[PDB]
C-alpha cells in the first residue's frame, strides 16, 4: 500500500496521486517488478494453436506451451512447427516427440 | 534538451536473422528509455520500458537493454510481423525526446523490374498540359535508376519518383516516375523514352513511344 | 479493452485554430492522463503535450508553448488539444495516447491519429486521367493529378481488384499540389472482356470518380 521511493511493488501498480500501491486482478493483469506505472499489464492469452502451461498471477504472467502434435524448443523464439511422425526412410526413432522437441532419429 | 541517435537508418534482413538497434543519447538518461514499433498508416506500439522491460503481448523474442548513455532494442530471431520501423524514446527528462527510427525491411533475392511506358491520355492534353508516366514493376533491391529522354535530349529536373512499400507477398518494390510537360513543349517533340538500370538487368531498359 | 479515438483534424490557414479531442473508453483519464505526439508527413514522432487531469497539471514541447493548449473533461472521458496561432510545420499526423506511469512519459493505446494541415492554398479535387494498357501481363492505372490536400483513396472494381495493385504515395509537385498514380498488372487476355474502373475519393474537396480504363 506504501510506495517505496516512488516505486509499487510486483502485483501492484501506483495510483494517480502517488500515495497509494494497488493490487492487479488476479487472473487478468500483472507486474513483475517495482514500478511507477498507473496501470498493471494484460495477461496473454494462449488462444487457440497454444494451450497454457501455468496460469496468470498478479506477478506472472501466463505461460503457453504448444499443444500436443507441435513443438518449440527451449529458448526458441521461432513460430510452433509440426512434430514428424517418423523417420525418413532408412533411420529408426531414438526419442518421442513433445511440447519441448521434435522425434529424435538416428541412422542404421 | 536530449538528442537520441539511432542506428542504423535502415537494414535489410531475413526471416530468423539476429537484428540489433542502437540508440545513443547525448547525455545519461540511466535507464530511462522505451522502444515503440510503428507499421505504415498505423500508430505507434509500446514494446518496452524502463530499458529492458516488456509491455504486455509483447513477445520474449523483443530484448531491451542499457543503462546511461547506450541502449539497445535486440530481436533474436526476425518473424514476419518484425519489418517496421522502431523508435527508441528518453523520458528522463521533460520534454521526452525520439530517435529518428530505424525502419527493418525483408532480404530477397534480386528480381528485374517489368517496365512499362504512358502517354498523356487526349482528355489531359486538352487541359493544356502532358504528364508520361514509367512504371517499374516488381524489383528488388529498390535501387533504380530512371533516366528520361525526349528526342535522345536527357531530362532533368521535371519528373518525380514515387516508391512503393515493399509488397506483402514478394517482398519486392514498385516506382513511377512522372514527366510533367506542358501540352506545347509536349507536342514540339516525337520520341519519349523511359530508361530504367538495375541490378537485375544485363544492360538499361528502354521504353519508348512515337507521339 | 482500452480505446483512445482522436477527432477534430482538419485543413486550416496559418494564424488559424484548430481543437483536437480525444475519447477514451476502457480506463479513467481522472486515474491517469493523455499525452498527444504528432508526426510529419514522412518524418519521425515528436510530442508535444501531456495532461494530469487529477491535478490539472500539464506539459508542452517548446515548438509549441503558448499557442497550444491541453485540456480535460474528466465527466466526459475526453481530452482536448486547442491549437491556436497555427503555422505550417504544425502540419502531421496527432496521435493521443493514454499516460501509462506516473512519473515517466511511457505511452500506449494510441488511436489512429488525425491529419492536421495548416496552409494557406485552397482546398483542390483532383483530375483523374487513365493510364491505358498495351504500349502476357499488362499494365495499367489511373494518374490522379493535383490536389490538396492529403488525403486520397484509390481502389479498382470497388475493391473486388486487389492482386497485382500499387498505389503509389503521393508526390507534392514544385507547384504545390499532390499527384499520384495507381497501377495494376492483369492477364492481358483480359483486356476485351474484364472492365476496369478505378474509383477514386478525395474527402477533402468532397471528389468522387469513378474512371473506366481501356485500351
Amino acid at each position: 500500500s506504501s510506495p517505496s521511493e516512488g516505486l509499487c511493488p510486483p502485483g501492484h501498480h501506483i495510483s494517480e496521486d502517488g500515495r497509494d500501491c494497488i493490487s492487479c486482478k488476479y487472473g487478468q493483469d500483472y507486474s513483475t517488478h517495482w514500478n511507477d506505472l498507473l496501470f498493471c499489464l494484460r495477461c496473454t492469452r494462449c488462444d487457440s494453436g497454444e494451450v497454457e502451461l501455468s496460469p496468470c498471477t498478479t506477478t506472472r504472467n501466463t505461460v503457453c506451451q504448444c499443444e500436443e502434435g507441435t513443438f518449440r524448443e527451449e529458448d526458441s523464439p521461432e513460430m510452433c512447427r509440426k512434430c514428424r511422425t517418423g523417420c525418413p526412410r532408412g533411420m529408426v526413432k531414438v526419442g518421442d516427440c513433445t511440447p519441448w522437441s521434435d522425434i529424435e532419429c538416428v541412422h542404421k | 534538451d536530449i538528442q537520441m541517435t539511432q542506428s542504423p537508418s535502415s537494414l535489410s534482413a531475413s526471416v530468423g536473422d539476429r537484428v540489433t538497434i542502437t540508440c545513443r543519447a547525448s547525455q545519461d538518461v540511466s535507464t530511462a528509455v522505451a522502444w515503440y514499433q510503428q507499421k505504415p498508416g498505423k500508430a505507434p506500439k509500446l514494446l518496452i520500458y524502463s530499458a529492458s522491460f516488456l509491455y504486455s503481448g509483447v513477445p520474449s523474442r523483443f530484448s531491451g537493454s542499457g543503462s546511461g548513455t547506450d541502449f539497445t532494442l535486440t530481436i533474436s530471431s526476425l518473424q514476419p510481423e518484425d519489418f517496421a520501423t522502431y523508435y527508441c524514446q528518453q523520458s528522463y527528462t521533460t520534454p521526452p525526446t525520439f530517435g529518428q527510427g530505424t525502419k527493418v525491411e525483408i532480404k530477397r533475392t534480386v528480381a528485374a523490374p517489368s517496365v512499362f511506358i504512358f502517354p498523356p491520355s487526349d482528355e489531359q492534353l486538352k487541359s493544356g498540359t502532358a504528364s508520361v508516366v514509367c512504371l517499374l514493376n516488381n524489383f528488388y533491391p529498390r535501387e533504380a535508376k530512371v533516366q528520361w529522354k525526349v528526342d535522345n535530349a536527357l531530362q532533368s529536373g521535371n519528373s518525380q519518383e514515387s516508391v512503393t512499400e515493399q509488397d506483402s507477398k514478394d517482398s519486392t518494390y514498385s516506382l513511377s516516375s512522372t514527366l510533367t510537360l506542358s501540352k506545347a513543349d509536349y507536342e514540339k517533340h516525337k520520341v519519349y523514352a523511359c530508361e530504367v538500370t538495375h541490378q537485375g538487368l544485363s544492360s538499361p531498359v528502354t521504353k519508348s513511344f512515337n507521339r | 479493452e482500452v480505446q483512445l479515438v482522436e477527432s477534430g483534424g482538419g485543413l486550416v490557414q496559418p494564424g488559424g485554430s484548430l481543437r483536437l479531442s480525444c475519447a477514451a473508453s476502457g480506463f479513467s483519464i481522472g486515474k491517469s492522463g493523455i499525452h498527444w505526439v504528432r508526426q510529419a508527413p514522412g518524418k519521425g514522432l515528436e510530442w508535444v503535450a501531456v495532461i494530469y487531469p487529477h491535478d490539472g497539471n500539464t506539459a508542452y514541447a517548446d515548438s509549441v508553448k503558448g499557442r497550444f493548449t491541453i485540456s480535460a473533461d474528466t465527466s466526459k472521458n475526453t481530452a482536448y488539444l486547442q491549437m491556436n496561432s497555427l503555422r505550417a510545420e504544425d502540419t502531421a499526423v496527432y496521435y493521443c495516447a493514454r499516460r501509462l506511469a506516473l512519473v515517466r512519459m511511457w505511452m500506449d493505446y494510441w488511436g489512429q491519429g488525425t491529419l492536421v494541415t495548416v496552409s494557406s492554398a485552397s482546398t483542390k479535387g483532383p483530375s483523374v486521367f487513365p493510364l491505358a494498357p498495351s504500349s502476357g501481363t499488362a499494365a495499367l492505372g489511373c494518374l490522379v493529378k493535383d490536389y490538396f490536400p492529403e488525403p486520397v483513396t484509390v481502389s479498382w472494381n470497388s475493391g473486388a481488384l486487389t492482386s497485382g495493385v500499387h498505389t503509389f504515395p503521393a508526390v507534392l509537385q514544385s507547384s504545390g499540389l499532390y499527384s499520384l498514380s495507381s497501377v495494376v498488372t492483369v492477364p492481358s487476355s483480359s483486356l476485351g472482356t474484364q472492365t476496369y474502373i478505378c474509383n477514386v475519393n478525395h474527402k477533402p474537396s468532397n471528389t468522387k470518380v469513378d474512371k473506366k480504363v481501356e485500351p
